[PDB]
C-alpha cells in the first residue's frame, strides 16, 4: 500500500502517481 | 522530486500535489 | 485558480486527521 | 462537494467526517 | 479520528481543528 | 500535559478536547 | 467564513515556532 | 486581536511574539 | 498583504518536495 | 516571478520545477 | 523561538518565516 | 549547512538567519 511503500520505504514520484485516480 | 520517507499528513499533501486534478485515494495502513 | 487549490491543501490535510485509517477520496467533477 | 461546502464557509471536524472512507 | 502520536506543530494545528471556536491553550512541555 | 500525553503517547479526540477553552 | 479560518491555521502554526515552550493562547470574542 | 492584525496584513515573527505566553 | 504571504507558505513548502536536494531560492524584488 | 504565476492561478509540480536550484 | 530539531519541510517554512522579505536559499543536504 | 546544523542538531533563531539572503 501507499504507506507501507512510501513511509516505511521511500517512493519515486512514479511510484506515488499509482495512487492518483 | 525528493528522496524521502513521506509519512502521515506529509504523504497526503504530497499526493495532493502529485495528482492535481485527477485527485486521489488514501487508505492509510493496508 | 489558487484560493480553491490552496484551500484543498487545508482540507486534504484535515481529512487525514479526522478519518485517520478509514482513509478518504479526494476528487470531483 | 467538499470544496464548495468547506472552502466558502468553515466546516467543523464533524462535517468533514462526512467525506470519509 | 487518527490514532497517532501528535507532536510539535502537528499537535497545535490538530487542536486548532478540534476546538474550533472555543479556541485553546498550548503550554508545550509541562 | 498535552504534549506528554499526546506526543510521547497517543491521544483520543476526547483526550484532546480537554485542552480546548 | 473560510479565509480567516484557513488564515488561523497559518497563524497558529507560526506561534508554535516563535513561542516554542512559553506556549500561547488562541481564542477571541 | 491577532486575526485582524496578522490576516489583513502580514505580521513579522516579532509582532507575532506579542501574542505569546 | 496576507494572501500573497499565506500563499508563499504553500509555494515554499511545494518547492521543497519537488526539488528536494537540488534546493531552491525564494526571494523577489 | 513565482508568486504572480502560482498564486493567481495554480501551478502544477512541473511548472513549480522551473523555480528549482 | 523554539529549541527543536527542524527538519525537511518544517525547516523551509521556518526559514520562510524567519527571513520574511529578505527571502532565503535552501540547498538541502550539503 | 542549514540542514546538518538545524536538523541533525538544533538551531537558534540567529543561526537560522545566516541562511536568509
Ligand atoms: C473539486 C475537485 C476538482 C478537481 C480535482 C479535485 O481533486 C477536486
Ligand atoms: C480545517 C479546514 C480547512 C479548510 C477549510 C475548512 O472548511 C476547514
Ligand atoms: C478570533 C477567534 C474567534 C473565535 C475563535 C478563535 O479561536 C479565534
Ligand atoms: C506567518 C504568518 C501566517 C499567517 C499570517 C501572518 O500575518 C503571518
Ligand atoms: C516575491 C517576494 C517578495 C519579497 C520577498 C520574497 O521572499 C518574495
Ligand atoms: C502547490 C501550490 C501551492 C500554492 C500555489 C500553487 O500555485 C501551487
Ligand atoms: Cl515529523
Ligand atoms: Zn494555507
Ligand atoms: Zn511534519
Amino acid at each position: 500500500g501507499i504507506v507501507e511503500q512510501c513511509c516505511t520505504s521511500i517512493c519515486s514520484l512514479y511510484q506515488l502517481e499509482n495512487y492518483c485516480n | 522530486f525528493v528522496n524521502q520517507h513521506l509519512c502521515g499528513s506529509h504523504l497526503v499533501e504530497a499526493l495532493y500535489l502529485v495528482c492535481g486534478e485527477r485527485g486521489f485515494f488514501y487508505t492509510d495502513k493496508t
